[PDB]
């Protein structure tokens, strides 16, 4: 491709003990949704996953443990193809 | 044009459920109510899989027309089995088509 099908500038942008609001920055390209995964890190806990739609850029995670850390993953979904995903950690 | 994976799923429409079954060939995804008959069919390249978890174990494939469609699905096994299979065959197709009349009954008829 010629332009990347990945999100950038994933990042939290605020946080309580057990939710987290996160942030990225759309690929080029018109997104029809996006999937958004987190688990424990390491922990060999199930990991979760949920959609937003591609005219949104952020999303609320919650229920999650204090003081532990996670993480969290964003990929596009495109017509015919899926997009890699960009993955950040974070210890609530 | 070759056949990987079939299931009977039942379709949430306007105000009923509907009894399907649908066929995951190397280029399309068809939909078929029951001699069959085809009520729909996407192109891989053309498509997108969405998980649906309200309702639960549900999936909605979307077309690049901008229609969408919505189904029951019997486990979360199976539907996960249904996302990777037409990933996999996804990076194998490239071109977008659309099916004559005489086409869709041949692809019709081998079901």
């Amino acid at each position: 491709g010629s332009v990347s099908s990945v999100p950038t500038k994933l990042e939290v942008v605020a946080a309580t003990p057990t939710s987290l609001l996160i942030s990225w920055d759309a690929p080029a390209v018109t997104v029809v949704f996006y999937v958004i995964t987190y688990g424990e890190t390491g922990g060999n806990s199930p990991v979760q996953e949920f959609t937003v739609p591609g005219s949104k850029s952020t999303a609320t995670i919650s229920g999650l443990k204090p003081g532990v850390d996670y993480t969290i993953t964003v990929y596009a979904e495109y017509y015919g193809m899926t997009g890699s995903p960009i993955s950040i950690n974070y210890r609530t | 044009r070759q056949l990987l994976k079939d299931s009977f799923m039942v379709e949430l429409v306007e105000g009923a459920r509907k009894l399907r079954h649908v066929f995951l060939f190397t280029d399309l995804l068809l939909c078929t109510k029951l001699q069959y008959d085809c009520k729909w069919y996407i192109p891989l390249t053309d498509l997108s899989f969405q998980m649906v978890d309200e309702p639960s174990m549900a999936f909605r494939v979307h077309s690049r027309n901008g229609k969408s469609y919505t189904f029951l699905i019997s486990s979360d096994y199976e539907r996960a089995e249904w996302r990777e299979n037409i990933r996999e065959q996804q990076k194998k197709c490239f071109r977008s088509f659309s099916l004559t009349s005489v086409e869709l009954q041949m692809l019709t008829n081998s079901c």
